[PDB]
């Protein structure tokens, strides 16, 4: 859930706020 | 393509254990330690292809014939990267065209656990509400923060664009197909990997693992790079290659 529009960073991934102001990132797979 | 030699049951969040080598395809992306950061799958003897988020480098290795990741009694097969080929329209922002080729310095070969998945024609339709399958070495929770050993798998259903839109508005882009919001869910670590129906009585890969809800939900439909929408620049770059 968030603004529309911020793009912030996972572990290793990275998340767009769809229009709909959810967090949607991508699903590689972070060692750290 | 499309058949393997074991043929695979079906009764990633809410996955299952696959039979070993029911999903001969299905490579594992490996850095240097060999530690595995996402999915890919064998379209041939030379080519993986996987998603273009996950950087893959020509420094990194790609396994197959693998099913339990912590076992060093199974008969796999590391191969070395030669060349990387990702797509052009790739976009870090929209998450858009989400696809890169591997081409392998070394053939792989084919046998009981390892061939390859088929690959759509560009006007190929698959309709909504179709049930395909999805598998991978992704997270079971998004509590655990520790991939599984075995590899998992998953039935669930395509959505169309237009329902898909509902959840995730304008994001969704005509090179991307949602499957999902049934129960179960793909989760970090299955980037890369597939999404095959089985059409004509083979299994094609529809779909790449791409992006989705941030905690892995269950409940929201999970987005696929959508590879009927790329299979010309697949077709053309080995061509070229």
């Amino acid at each position: 859930k968030c603004t529309p529009g911020q793009v912030k960073q996972q572990d290793c991934n990275t998340c767009t706020c769809t229009p709909t102001g959810v967090w949607g990132c991508t699903l590689m797979g972070c060692q750290p | 393509c499309g058949v393997p030699a074991i043929q695979p049951v079906l009764s990633i969040v809410n996955g299952e254990e696959a039979v070993p080598g029911s999903w001969p395809w299905q490579v594992s992306l490996q850095d240097k330690t060999g530690f595995h950061f996402c999915g890919g799958s064998l379209i041939n003897e030379n080519w993986v292809v996987t998603a273009a988020h996950c950087g893959v480098t020509t420094s990194d290795v790609v396994v197959a014939g693998e099913f339990d990741q912590g076992s060093s009694s199974e008969k796999i097969q590391k191969l070395k990267i030669a060349k990387v080929f990702k797509n052009s329209k790739y976009n870090s922002l929209t998450i858009n065209n989400d696809i890169t080729l591997l081409k392998l310095s070394t053939a792989a070969s084919f046998s009981q656990t390892v061939s390859a998945v088929c690959l759509p024609s560009a006007s190929d339709d698959f309709a909504a509400g179709t049930t395909c399958v999805t598998t991978g070495w992704g997270l079971t929770r998004y509590t655990n923060a520790n991939t599984p050993d075995r590899l998992q798998q998953a039935s669930l259903p395509l959505l169309s664009n237009t329902n898909c839109k509902k959840y995730w508005g304008t994001k969704i882009k005509d090179a991307m197909i949602c499957a999902g919001a049934s129960g179960v869910s793909s989760c970090m670590g299955d980037s890369g990997g597939p999404l095959v129906c089985k059409k004509n009585g083979a299994w094609t890969l529809v779909g790449i693992v791409s992006w989705g809800s941030s905690t892995c939900s269950t409940s929201t439909p999970g987005v696929y790079a959508r590879v009927t929408a790329l299979v010309n620049w697949v077709q053309q770059t080995l061509a070229a290659n």
